């Protein structure tokens, strides 16, 4: 798995791969790793899929309950706080989870990283999975805050491609999302074999 | 440990040894392994003494409580079943062998052989303990239908003597009991009274 | 002690424009012996949905009983039958319920879409599902999945036409595939059962294989 | 990894820590903050395991702020420290034990400044200076060599810089920038972070 | 995996299966098991499938040497002794279960050898995973002083009952007969099961696989 | 295990008067690519080839020793070697180190230089050759190969159809294993010419 | 852990009714301790049961089933329990007690004669259940089942005498090749006339191969 | 396994069963556990079969080679001591539990035991195997000084039978051998020839 | 762990390594050197356990110098690499196994430059660029992104510095100082160390 | 244990402590940890005393034989190499060793560090033992090639005392040595119970 996310002037961008393995046998190659929690939030899958789906569904339900009760969209900080305080009651059982919560609240964009151990932290560039190490190198050398939209897309795509080239437990297709002040949008879903020729 | 019980026309006979070990050190050598449950119902203890004493006390309590309400003497199958339940529920007892002998007015002399676990069986003669293995064939060659009291007694004595000369965890005196309608007859064999063989 | 067993029993499923297919072997094994040769692993829930399971047998049986007990509950409390997506979404939760003492079954569901199309759902013993077009879970997955992706997805084939699938073609393909995957696997053989879901209803077939 | 240090003067207190987070090969962050403000003139520096630090610190913070908004005054540091120690030793013998170390630098109007120490087993010592982490080995001695009870402010800052240079010279882990704060009779003050290019 | 051997009036009959599995995936469907030890001796062998081949080759070489030196037909006792000693020398680290059998100047002879160095001289024996059903068939339908065309049927039935009932064995059936004036080595004797007919094709066209490079080398 | 520390896969098929042998191309340490031009197929004389799969060290060592022996063989007696003798030589070489063995699984494929008919063999860790008439495989992704080949391989095939079917099988197989792939190579042997080809695969 | 046990059990289904057979031995490891115990029960006028494994748990189940039958037979509602219901109840009991890591070491064989058709079942300790025309447990799964299958393939309908003969034949191979066995067994039949168990029997033997 | 050996005035008697086992399955039901070593000396194998066979073969070889020189019938103590040394030098790799019996012109019939350790004791009678524990009490209550031949034969037969009913690792056919000055006589018992004891029933 | 990196080009070779020797909490030395000169146009870079490195390297250097002194010419990098691999694989199954990882940059007048790669199991691949250590995770992708075969000499140093700063941002270990060297047709040269203040 | 060593303009300085424990029981408090290998070289003890003594007495033997055979005194690098190569044969058997070889040769001063694992490295500042981390910190603030002998003596004393004040397995006395171009000399064996008074203590 390789999932990355970063924020800049015109909001946040998320990217992920589409492979799943069971040992050394490729089960499927068309997985959805960018979860659509709500029309204003987004998630991410890494580790166990059942967990990273169940708990995020519960989170979405709680967000909707809050919106109904208080008549105001919830914030990213409180959402990540909820998600962290939910799985902390299952410390030392076998749960594996690594997640990114992204959004835009009254004080601007927001990106938080969460995991099953308990460390919840903000930031501006994040990447997790078995191929995060290869993607950090490409994301750093190329990152900038005063960037355009037509370029961050290519940046994330190239990072994911170069991560799949070396890592064996990651490959398949590349999914990319972009969040804005209004809501998020699905911009593209490419294939690695169709990108290899685009480059050399 | 060597326990044994045989069944004859009227009643039954029980026999046991008189040793208790704590490894290779004999902590007792005049022990008593024939525990009464009622007037004419007896149990033989094999295994850990703690569990056996506890279960026997509880069973005596239950029986005596349930023999004053009905105002009728109890049976042997009832006591055997109480033991079976109490030993199947807690299979961590390691109480292990109990052989149960007695006399009821409906049937006659009855013998039950509740082993490790919670199973129950009726047999014409039964044996138990570590030193029983060495006296199987002998018994299988000597049992015959139509025995009397003296014959059962001497047969039990001979079998026990033979088991005690070969096993290290059994020895001392030989305690015997004879049960029937008229009453209970207890006795012991020590020294020159014990049957001796050549070498 | 060990509270699990291995029985085998590969499963296969396929979806089409207006039909769905679910195929299974027919045999039960334990170690190096054979218990029986008549034990299908395909079951019918409603008039437009069937399901197959493989793995530990007791769990399969009790899970089928559970699903059948809950469909009636839904029908009673809502006055309407349950769809396919709903059954999948319920199965995810039923499975995740036992996350720390899981089942050991690899489920697959086939049926008709809401309107008229064909739908397939592949699951895992923990409850992670996703909609797919063709899946061959089970023991012989590695033998069939690499084949269904060429003759049905047309991978690594250049200058080839799409020529969408049909009914008889898919049936014959399934037959040939299972006849070939019996001379190499030892847990599979002695018969083959097919359940087909169409606009009309649910139909069944039967074929014979070699007896080891 | 981790590093906390505290120094006590005649009329002030000076605390410092590192600001870094990592997952076994990579540092995710470089602007962390291991400090917590329990009140206007109390500071808790916690460190240790992953998800226990924030839980414990926020529990303590809530209870202290509640005491304040309930009674009408604040809580003395010598009291907050024993409260922390009691709660931690209690939760140590349960199903959810916490594995953390902490300092509780503070200041008071009657007894003056204060500096304390804990070792995830609920010890609660007290010293005119203290430190945590592996780095404590290469910077404690220095203190004992150059420290005096009547140490002024800038001299304490210089001693701190000295210890940090030693760390960056002999220590294997990077730890390039630190967060430092001071406490005085008027309150808390934040100083320019000690950074090395 | 389903060896079997039997003695009859005027010789010896011997049979085995023709399947091999590397784990739980059929690697072969026609493998030979009845090995030749001497012009009047044959040894069928289960086990790790290499420890049993090397042993047989070695014993055959040494027996050929002994025969050439002496000047007459070898015997079975010598092979039994050789195998016994060579296997005992290794404390069981050589998995070489066999059902050696043959005929010599004296009557027929049938032995069974185990990887430690134990032997028996029974009249009918089995071995391998699937030996129990075959032994059952023997115990039920065996008689003494039987003829050729009865023993052959007996062995064939005993093998089939171990084929259709064990996951580790099934294929064509072999056979071998040894008398004082005959060495029938029937391979195959019968085929119980076969592959099913195909109901379609796959369109193996020409020119549908991409290529990046090519090279040619002419020969003479 | 230790065999799966590197990855690889090879296969061999028969034809009318021709034969084919194919292998993958990749070298990595348990999750990580290092290079893409690794060699697993080696010539053992004109019209005879052998492929190996497993621990790289051992394939290198086995190839070196095998050439060391084969050259001396051909030098003492002047004549090219036949496949059966090569199979037996390799089996002896493997059984010599029964304790402390080489972790490899060879596959041999070639012709007979007297009557140009095919021959293929598949040994194992120690021995137990499998002389067949349809095909053989060796590697970590063996189930995929046994499932793709069985369906294909009509009993008689010409060079073109043979190349086609073996290529399709190998491609659709290694695309289901993670520790093997990143390229493919194929060799076809006939009476008077040899063909070598590479394929267009997914480098992911 | 199991202390006193029993060896295999047989089962065959003929034209009208069913037959079962089983030895008499409560072995304790390698010692033949008890030799006149029966491992077969009569549940109803149309159902029976045979068990292999620990004897105490078999007694427990006997008690439970007897009390359940007595409880259902008191109402007088014109209803009754059928063999399939017994089969399913046993399956559920074993699965339940296994899911709590306190199982019952036992494999059981059920047989009965319903309205016009016979029935023959199987239950393991983990809950694995199924049906079949004839089956056996324990080591008998290797020595006995082959013969039964080879005879049912050529003619899958048999008369009562032709079944008893085959049974008396297969209970002779286990004595020859099974160590934890004895030469004393019971044979029971279920038909329309009800259940009927016979006395202790014996198997003629031949040792002519000892002089050679 | 169950082996028994008895001594009378002018010779000896042996007795053994006919079963072999590899778990709960019977690999053979006729095996011969009486292995001659010389013209008038025998042995009785127990434990592992491979080790017993090897030891017995080697002892036979050594004893034949030692007797062909001296030009004199060997003794029983000689073979017993050879066994003792062979089983004591490898007591960490063997499981034999052997018995020796025979005749010689200096002393009459002789019996010796050699358990797994490598000891050597002579005794008026001896027994061995797993099924012996179940008869340690029957040989004690029946032995008597002054026994003839037929008496020893039937005694051994009865003891073997009684050991072959309660033990699961023993049974089958009963093999017997009588040794004396004139020569050897073998015998086999099966079926209705074996004794039988009525089973107890309530 | 340590860190070695190697790059090949059209008519040269570039190599770089770290300068740090530490014992489990403290860096005892900051002027280390992990380069062993085997010939006039050959280098060896060894990494791993404590003493096996020096022993193995000295053995190989002795034997190569012996070849040079005995025959009259030097060994080409290919022969040296195969010799190293053979000896290492032979010692793997012995009573003295060596645990080391290696790079063998070199140059020859016949076949041109060469940059090899060897694990502690004696595999002997061949690559245009390569790296060792944990830092190779945050470094290889950058090379894959920016490397081109017809690269120049100064652009190599630029790219090296590029992939070095990434280590002083994510890598937990300090690694402040590095050594760098180059090989071409004239012989080995030594360039300024790539140091970063602190 | 606690040992330190550092070289500068006026030669090399060596220092150690005088304590020896067996678990928590202080067995000895007058040990001599600066092994006098010869009138030209020096050593140091850390880890196992038996080994650090035996394997350096053997080294003295070999250096003397070398001087006899070749009529030229041995160097420091050769000494360290000999010791390392003689000790590498016992890798993975249970040896514990840490030592410093100090001296002067035609190449100037010389300081080397050796242990049983196999690593052999030069340097300009070394400290070993369970209290070397407390000594590094204070030696690093005060070190300078252009030091005077008195200040270097005071620095070594201070470092050893401060290390002793924190490490429990370190203390006793401070024995200071000094090596010059024409041999070495012993300087002092001060006691910690008296430095605590002279210093700010």
């Amino acid at each position: 798995t390789t999932t990355l996310a970063f924020k800049f002037r015109h909001g946040v961008i998320v990217a992920a791969d589409s492979r799943a393995t069971a040992g050394a046998y490729i089960a499927s190659q068309t997985v959805k790793k960018v979860i659509e929690i709500n029309p204003y939030l987004l998630g991410t899958m890494a580790g166990g899929a059942a967990d990273c789906s169940f708990w995020e569904r519960l989170l979405a339900r709680q967000c909707r309950i809050y919106e109904l009760r208080n008549k105001e969209r919830i914030s990213v900080a409180a959402a990540s706080k909820l998600l962290a305080n939910m799985v902390y009651q299952y410390k030392g059982m076998g749960l594996s989870m690594g997640t990114m919560i992204c959004g835009w609240d009254k004080r601007g964009p927001g990106l938080y990283y969460v995991d099953s151990e308990g460390n919840r932290i903000s930031g501006a560039t994040f990447s997790v999975g078995s191929g995060s190490v290869y993607a950090y190198g490409v994301m750093d050398r190329g990152y900038s805050y005063d960037l355009e939209v037509e370029q961050a897309y290519d940046l994330a795509r190239r990072a994911i491609y170069q991560a799949t080239y070396r890592d064996a437990y990651s490959g398949g297709a590349v999914n990319l999302y972009h969040v804005r002040e209004d809501g998020w949008i699905r911009v593209s879903s490419d294939n690695v074999a169709d990108l290899h020729e685009k480059y050399s | 440990t060597t326990i044994m019980a045989v069944q004859f026309d009227g009643g039954v006979v029980l026999g046991a040894d008189s040793r208790t070990t704590t490894g290779s050190y004999i902590a007792n050598r005049v022990t008593d392994k024939l525990t009464p449950i009622h007037d004419r119902i007896f149990c033989c203890r094999s295994g850990s003494a703690a569990d056996t004493q506890a279960v026997a006390d509880a069973v005596t309590y239950q029986l005596g409580f349930h023999s004053i309400e009905l105002n009728e003497p109890p049976l042997v199958h009832t006591a055997a079943s109480l033991f079976k339940e109490m030993c199947y529920r807690y299979r961590e007892d390691l109480m292990a062998g109990i052989i149960i002998a007695g006399w009821d007015p409906q049937e006659g002399g009855q013998v039950y052989s509740v082993p490790m676990g919670g199973m129950m069986v009726r047999q014409s003669f039964a044996i138990g303990g570590s030193g029983s293995s060495y006296i199987y064939g002998y018994v299988d060659a000597t049992y015959r239908e139509g025995m009397t009291k003296e014959e059962c007694l001497q047969f039990t004595a001979n079998a026990l003597a033979l088991a005690m000369e070969r096993d290290g965890s059994s020895g001392g005196v030989i305690r015997l009991a004879a049960i029937a309608e008229s009453g209970v007859e207890r006795q012991v064999l020590l020294g020159d009274q014990i049957p001796k063989f050549a070498v | 002690f060990s509270p699990y067993v291995f029985n085998g029993g590969t499963i296969l499923a396929i979806a089409g424009e207006d039909f769905a297919i679910v195929a299974s072997d027919t045999r039960l094994s334990e170690g190096f012996s054979i218990h029986t040769r008549d034990s299908p692993k395909c079951y019918k829930l409603t008039d437009k949905t069937v399901i197959g399971c493989s793995g530990f047998h007791g769990d399969c049986l009790t899970l089928t009983k559970i699903i059948e007990a809950r469909l009636k509950m839904y029908k009673h409390s809502n006055n309407k039958a349950m769809t396919t997506g709903a059954i999948a979404a319920m199965l995810s939760t039923i499975l995740y319920s036992r996350r720390f003492f899981p089942y050991y079954v690899y489920n697959i569901i086939g049926g008709l879409d809401e309107e008229g199309k064909g739908a397939v759902y592949s699951f895992d013993p923990v409850g992670s599902y996703q909609r797919d077009s063709f899946k061959a879970g089970g023991s012989a997955s590695a033998m069939l999945q690499p084949l269904l992706d060429n003759q049905v997805g047309f991978k690594n084939m250049q200058n080839v036409e799409h020529v969408p699938l049909s009914l008889d073609r898919a049936m014959r393909l399934v037959k040939d595939v299972f006849i070939s995957a019996a001379e190499r696997d030892v847990y599979t053989g002695d018969a083959l059962r097919i359940c087909i879901v169409t606009k009309e209803g649910i139909r069944e077939e039967t074929v014979s294989l070699r007896k080891d | 990894m981790e590093y906390l240090i505290g120094i006590q003067g005649p009329d002030y207190v000076l605390v410092a820590s590192d600001r870094v987070a990592a997952s076994n090969i990579v540092q995710m962050k470089d602007d962390h903050d291991k400090m917590f403000k329990m009140s206007e003139k109390i500071l808790l520096l916690c460190v240790g395991e992953a998800g226990d630090t924030v839980q414990f610190a926020e529990y303590i913070q809530k209870n202290v702020q509640l005491y304040k908004m309930r009674n009408g005054y604040e809580l003395s540091p010598t009291a907050a420290a024993n409260f922390t120690r009691r709660n931690l030793a209690d939760c140590l013998r349960s199903r959810t034990p916490y594995h953390v170390n902490l300092l509780l630098a503070g200041y008071d109007e009657h007894e003056g400044p204060a500096l304390y120490y804990m070792d995830y087993l609920a010890a609660l010592a007290k010293a005119p200076f203290a430190a945590h982490g592996y780095g404590a080995f290469l910077t404690l001695s220095i203190l004992d060599r150059y420290y005096t009870p009547t140490i002024s402010r800038e001299r304490a800052v210089e001693l701190l810089r000295k210890c940090l240079e030693e760390l960056q010279k002999r220590f294997i882990l990077n730890l390039p920038t630190f967060s430092v704060r001071i406490i005085d009779k008027n309150g808390i003050h934040d100083l320019d972070n000690i950074s090395f290019p | 995996t389903t060896i079997a051997g039997v003695v009859y009036k005027d010789g010896i009959v011997l049979g085995a299966d023709t399947r091999a599995t590397e784990g739980m995936v059929v690697a072969d469907k026609n493998c030979s098991k009845i090995h030749f030890i001497s012009p009047n001796i044959y040894c069928c062998g289960a086990g790790t499938a290499a420890d049993t081949d090397m042993t047989t080759q070695l014993i055959s070489s040494n027996l050929e040497l002994h025969s050439l030196s002496t000047g007459r037909l070898p015997r079975v006792v010598t092979a039994n002794r050789m195998l016994k000693q060579m296997l005992f020398r290794y404390r069981g680290y050589i998995g070489a279960a066999l059902v050696l059998g043959g005929v010599d100047v004296t009557g027929p002879h049938l032995y069974s050898i185990y990887p430690h160095g134990s032997t028996d001289k029974l009249p009918y024996v089995t071995m391998g995973s699937g030996s129990l059903a075959a032994m059952a068939v023997f115990e039920d339908k065996f008689r003494p002083d039987m003829e050729e065309e009865e023993a052959k049927n007996l062995v064939s039935e005993a093998i089939a009952a171990g084929i259709f009932n064990d996951l580790g064995s099934g294929s064509n059936i072999d056979l071998c007969v040894i008398s004082k004036n005959k060495l029938d080595f029937l391979r195959p004797y019968t085929v119980p099961n076969k592959k099913g007919t195909r109901l379609g094709r796959y369109r193996c066209e020409k020119g549908t696989t991409a290529v990046l490079t090519e090279k040619i080398t002419p020969l003479e | 295990s230790i065999m799966s520390y590197n990855g690889g896969a090879v296969m061999a098929m028969k034809g009318k008067n021709c034969v084919a042998i194919a292998a993958d191309r990749r070298f990595g340490i348990q999750a990580q690519l290092v290079t893409t031009d690794f060699q697993k197929i080696f010539p053992m004389g004109d019209r005879l080839y052998i492929g190996l799969a497993g621990l790289a060290t051992d394939v290198q060592t086995v190839a070196q020793r095998l050439k060391f022996r084969l050259n001396l063989y051909e030098l003492k007696e002047g004549r090219q070697i036949k496949p059966y003798t090569l199979m037996s030589m390799v089996a002896n070489l493997l059984y010599e180190k029964r304790f402390g063995p080489y972790y490899t699984e060879p596959v041999i494929a070639g012709l007979d230089p007297k009557t140009f008919k095919p021959f293929i063999c598949s040994l194992d860790l120690i021995g137990c050759p499998m002389v067949t008439d349809d095909f053989v495989v060796s590697g970590t992704c063996a189930e995929q190969m046994y499932g793709m080949c069985e369906s294909l391989w009509e009993p008689n095939m010409d060079p073109d159809h043979l190349f086609e079917t073996i290529s399709q099988a190998m491609l659709n197989a290694v695309d289901r294993d993670a520790v093997s792939g990143m390229g493919v190579i194929v060799h076809i042997i006939e009476k008077d010419k040899i063909t070598t080809r590479t394929l267009k695969a997914r480098m992911d | 852990n199991p202390m006193v046990t029993g060896t295999s059990v047989l089962g065959v289904k003929f034209e009208g009714g069913v037959v079962i057979a089983a030895d008499m031995l409560g072995s304790y490891g390698s010692l033949a301790r008890f030799r006149n115990i029966s491992r077969i029960m009569r549940v109803n006028n149309s159902t029976m049961l045979g068990a292999s494994g620990d004897y105490a748990d078999f007694q427990y189940l006997k008690q439970v089933l007897g009390q359940m039958v007595i409880d259902e037979e008191l109402l007088g509602d014109g209803h009754s329990y059928s063999p399939r219901a017994i089969h399913s109840w046993l399956t559920r009991a074993m699965y339940s007690r296994r899911s709590k890591m306190n199982p019952l070491w036992n494999t059981m064989v059920i047989g009965g004669y319903a309205d016009g058709e016979s029935f023959l079942g199987y239950v393991d300790m983990l809950g694995v259940a199924y049906e079949a025309p004839s089956l056996a447990t324990g080591y008998g799964a290797y020595l006995a089942q082959p013969l039964l299958r080879e005879v049912l393939e050529k003619q899958p309908v048999l008369s009562q005498t032709e079944a008893r003969d085959l049974v008396e034949r297969c209970m002779r191979v286990l004595y020859y090749r099974d160590a934890r066995s004895y030469n004393r067994f019971q044979t029971a039949t279920v038909t329309e006339k009800g259940v009927e168990i016979e006395g202790p029997l014996s198997t003629e033997t031949n040792w002519d191969i000892a002089h050679m």
